[PDB]
C-alpha cells in the first residue's frame, strides 16, 4: 500500500488551526497511527486508530477521518509543536509509513 | 519504567558483519512483537523485521536474505545479525514493541550505524 | 404450585394420627413425607403415596387420592412429636408442604 | 447494600486553585482481587458523564492531567490540580464492588 | 453416603459465599444431589438440584441468577456458590441425595441421606 | 463509538414500554452493558447490566422480576423489558458499556462510554 502525506513542508504561527492530512491510496479505515518526532528524537504516538486520544497526549491534538480519508488536526499550536509528523499503516505486513511532515513554528 | 537500550552498531566495511542489542526493562521481549525500524539520513521511517510472540520471523523485500532477527529469553534482550552489508544500510535503527491495532508504544533511542 | 397442611393436629399418645395435604390434581403426583423431629434434620418416611421405605415401622401408612394427600399413624407414641412435611414433585420443580406440627400429650 | 456519603456537599472554588472531594464508603471496597472499586464520575452541566477515575487512583483515556485520586479501604478523595472554567459540574463516586450499584449525591465544583 | 457441609459464616447483604457438602464414600457418584435450606423459624425451602451426571441442573424461582450448584463426582464434593447473599438468605443448608439419576426419576424418590446443617446468616 | 438509545415517550401507569440502545463504532461482541437511571434532579442510579452474551441478567430490587433485559448481539442493540411502571421510574435513562472485556472488570462496575439518553415520563 503507499501512504502520500500532504503537504510535506508546513508553516504556521502560535494559535493556528492546523490539518495535516495522509492520504490512504486504498481505504483502510481504522489502521492509523500519528507519530510526531522532535528533530533527531524518539517518535511518540498521537491518535492511535485514527480518533482516539493516546494517554497522556495533551487534549489539544484531535485527529478524524475514516476510510479513504484521514487528517491530524490540531486545535491551537504552541511553539514547541514543531516536529515532524509521520502516519502508519497499522494491522499490516510491512508497516508503511508516509514520508513525513515538517511543522515549523514559523 | 519501560524503556529499551540499544547497542551494537558502528562503522563497518561494505559486506561486513555486524550485530545489534536491544536490551528491555519492564515488557518481556519473549512474548511480545517485536520490530526493527530504519532511519537512514535525511529520510524518515521504515520497516526492517518483526519476530512474533510465538517465534515466528518477519523481514522486509530490501531485507531478505541479509538480516537475521534474534532473541534471548535469559537476559531480555532482541538482536539483529547484521550481514552483507551494502552502502544502503547505513542508517539509525530503533526497536519498537508491536501491538497491532495498537501503535509502537515504546521505542529505543537509536543506534547509527555506518558503511564505509 | 403450592401444597397445604394443616398449622398442627394432636392427638393423645396410644391413638390414630391423620394429617392430610392438599394439592391442585394432587391425586395425580407422588408425593413424600418427612419427619422433622426438633433439633433433627429430617428423614423420609413415606414416598410414592403408598410405599415405605426399609427401617421404619408400619404404623406409618400414607394414601393419596383426588385432590388430597393422607399420612395415617396408628399407635401414636412420644416421639411421633414432631414435624411433618408433604412433598410433591411438579414440572422438576422440589415444592415442599406446609409441615403440620403433630403433638402428643 | 453499600451507601457511600460525600464530603462536602458543594465546593464552589476559583479558578486556578486546587479542589479535593472525599467521599467515604460504608463497608470495605478494597480487594476484590487486589485494587479498590471505587470510581469518579463528572456530570457536566447538561451533558452525560464519563469516567474520571477507576480503580480509586487511577484514570481512563484522555482525562486531564490535574485529576487523580488517592485513599484506601473507606476514605476515598479526587485531588484536582488546578480548577479552571471547563471544570463545573457535579462529581460522582460509585462502589464498583457488589451488585447494587450505588452513586454519590452529587457534589458541584463551581466558580463563585 | 456420610456427608458433611461447610462454608458457613457472617457476611454482609450482597456478599459472596461458597457452601460445600462432602462425602466419605464413592457412591455419592450416584446420587443427585439438591440444596435445602432450613429458616431459623419456619421448616425447610428446596434451594436447587443436580443430577448425578451434572447435567440436569435446576433452581428455586426465587434464587436463579444468584447461585450456581456444582458437583464433582471424582472429587466426592458438592457445591453452591452463593452470590447475592440477600436479606432473607440466612438459614442453615442441607445437602440431600435424592437417588435418581436423572431430573425425570427424582419423583420416584426422595431425599434420604442429609448431612449435619451449616449456619449461613447475612445482616449489617 | 456511539450509544443511540430509542424509544421512550410519554407512557401509562402500569402500563409499558421497550428501549434501545443501538450500539456501533466498537466490538459490544465482548464488552458489557449498564443501564442507569437518573429521575429528575435525583442523582444517577443503577437499574441493570449483561454480559458479553446474555444469560447474565442482573437487576435491583426495584426492578425484580418488573424489569428484563436483552440484547442482539448479531445487530448490536441493547434491549430492555418494562412492566407495571410505577411513578418512581419516571427518569432519562442512560446505556452504558463496562470500560473492558476481561475478568474482574466487574459486569456491574466501571462505565466507560454513556449515551445521550431518552426521557420516559410515566403520567396521564
Amino acid at each position: 500500500i503507499q501512504l502520500t502525506q500532504s503537504p510535506s513542508f508546513l508553516s504556521a504561527s502560535v494559535g493556528d488551526r492546523v490539518t495535516i492530512t495522509c492520504r490512504a491510496s486504498q481505504g483502510i479505515s481504522s489502521d492509523l497511527a500519528w507519530y510526531q518526532q522532535k528533530p533527531g528524537k524518539a517518535p511518540n504516538l498521537l491518535i492511535y486508530a485514527a480518533s482516539t486520544l493516546q494517554s497522556g497526549v495533551p487534549s489539544r491534538f484531535s485527529g478524524s477521518g475514516s476510510g479513504t480519508d484521514f487528517t491530524l488536526t490540531i486545535s491551537s499550536l504552541q511553539p514547541e509543536d514543531f516536529a515532524t509528523y509521520y502516519c502508519q499503516q497499522l494491522n499490516s505486513d510491512l508497516y508503511t509509513f508516509g514520508q513525513g511532515t515538517k511543522l515549523e513554528i514559523k | 519504567e519501560v524503556q529499551l537500550v540499544e547497542s551494537g552498531g558502528g562503522l563497518i566495511q561494505p559486506g561486513g558483519s555486524l550485530r545489534l542489542s536491544c536490551a528491555a526493562s519492564g515488557i518481556i521481549v519473549s512474548s511480545n512483537y517485536m520490530t526493527w525500524v530504519r532511519q537512514a539520513p535525511g529520510k524518515g521511517l521504515e520497516w526492517v523485521s518483526v519476530i512474533y510472540s510465538g517465534g515466528s520471523t518477519f523481514y522486509a523485500d530490501s531485507v531478505k536474505g541479509r538480516f537475521t532477527i534474534s532473541r534471548d529469553k535469559s537476559k531480555n534482550t532482541l538482536y539483529l545479525q547484521m550481514s552483507s552489508l551494502r552502502a544502503e544500510d547505513t542508517a539509525v535503527y530503533y526497536c519498537a514493541r508491536d501491538l497491532g491495532p495498537y501503535g509502537m508504544d515504546v521505542w529505543g533511542q537509536g543506534t547509527t550505524v555506518t558503511v564505509s | 404450585y403450592e401444597l397445604t397442611q394443616p398449622p398442627s393436629v394432636s392427638v393423645s399418645p396410644g391413638q390414630t394420627a391423620t394429617i392430610t395435604c392438599s394439592g391442585d390434581k394432587l391425586g395425580d403426583k407422588y408425593a413424600c413425607w418427612y419427619q422433622q423431629r426438633p433439633g433433627q434434620s429430617p428423614v423420609l418416611v413415606i414416598y410414592q403415596d403408598s410405599k415405605r421405605p426399609s427401617g421404619i415401622p408400619e404404623r406409618f401408612s400414607g394414601s393419596n387420592s383426588g385432590n388430597t394427600a393422607t399420612l395415617t399413624i396408628g399407635g401414636t407414641q412420644a416421639m411421633d412429636e414432631a414435624a411433618y412435611f408433604c412433598q410433591a414433585w411438579d414440572s422438576n420443580t422440589g415444592v415442599f408442604g406446609g409441615g403440620t406440627k403433630l403433638t402428643v400429650l | 447494600d453499600i451507601v457511600m456519603t460525600q464530603s462536602p456537599l458543594s465546593l464552589p472554588v476559583t479558578p486556578g486553585e486546587p479542589a479535593s472531594i472525599s467521599c467515604r464508603s460504608s463497608q470495605s471496597l478494597l480487594h476484590s482481587n487486589g485494587y479498590l472499586y471505587l470510581d469518579w464520575y463528572l456530570q457536566k452541566p447538561g451533558q452525560s458523564p464519563q469516567l474520571l477515575i477507576y480503580l480509586g487512583s487511577n484514570r481512563a483515556s484522555g482525562v486531564p492531567d490535574r485529576f487523580s485520586g488517592s485513599g484506601s479501604g473507606t476514605d476515598f478523595t479526587l485531588k484536582i490540580s488546578r480548577v479552571e472554567a471547563e471544570d463545573v459540574g457535579v462529581y460522582y463516586c460509585m462502589q464498583a464492588l457488589q451488585t447494587p450499584g450505588t452513586f454519590g449525591q452529587g457534589t458541584r465544583l463551581e466558580i463563585k | 453416603v456420610q456427608l458433611v457441609e461447610s462454608g458457613g459464616g457472617l457476611v454482609k447483604p450482597g456478599g459472596s459465599l461458597r457452601l460445600s457438602c462432602a462425602a466419605s464414600e464413592f457412591t455419592f457418584s450416584s446420587y443427585s444431589m439438591n440444596w435445602v435450606r432450613q429458616a431459623p423459624g419456619k421448616g425447610l425451602e428446596w434451594v436447587s438440584s443436580i443430577s448425578s451426571s451434572g447435567s440436569q441442573i435446576y433452581y428455586a424461582d426465587s434464587v436463579k441468577g444468584r447461585f450456581t450448584i456444582s458437583r464433582d463426582n471424582a472429587k466426592k464434593s458438592l457445591y453452591l456458590q452463593m452470590n447475592s447473599l440477600r436479606v432473607e438468605d440466612t438459614a442453615v443448608y442441607y445437602c440431600a441425595t435424592n437417588g435418581g439419576a436423572h431430573s425425570s426419576t427424582w419423583s420416584f424418590y426422595g431425599m434420604d441421606v442429609w448431612g449435619q446443617g451449616t449456619t449461613v446468616t447475612v445482616s449489617s | 463509538v456511539q450509544l443511540l438509545e430509542s424509544g421512550g415517550g410519554v407512557v401509562q401507569p402500569g402500563g409499558s414500554l421497550r428501549l434501545s440502545c443501538a450500539a456501533s463504532g466498537f466490538a459490544f461482541t465482548t464488552y458489557a452493558m449498564n443501564w442507569v437511571r437518573q429521575a429528575p434532579g435525583r442523582g444517577l442510579e443503577w437499574v441493570s447490566a449483561i454480559s458479553d452474551g446474555g444469560g447474565s441478567a442482573y437487576y435491583a430490587d426495584s426492578v425484580k422480576g418488573r424489569f428484563t433485559i436483552s440484547r442482539d448481539n448479531s445487530k448490536n442493540t441493547l434491549y430492555l423489558q418494562m412492566n407495571s411502571l410505577r411513578a418512581e421510574d419516571t427518569a432519562v435513562y442512560y446505556c452504558a458499556k463496562t470500560r473492558g472485556r476481561g475478568l474482574y472488570d466487574y459486569v456491574w462496575g466501571s462505565k466507560d462510554y454513556w449515551g445521550q439518553g431518552t426521557l420516559v415520563t410515566v403520567s396521564s
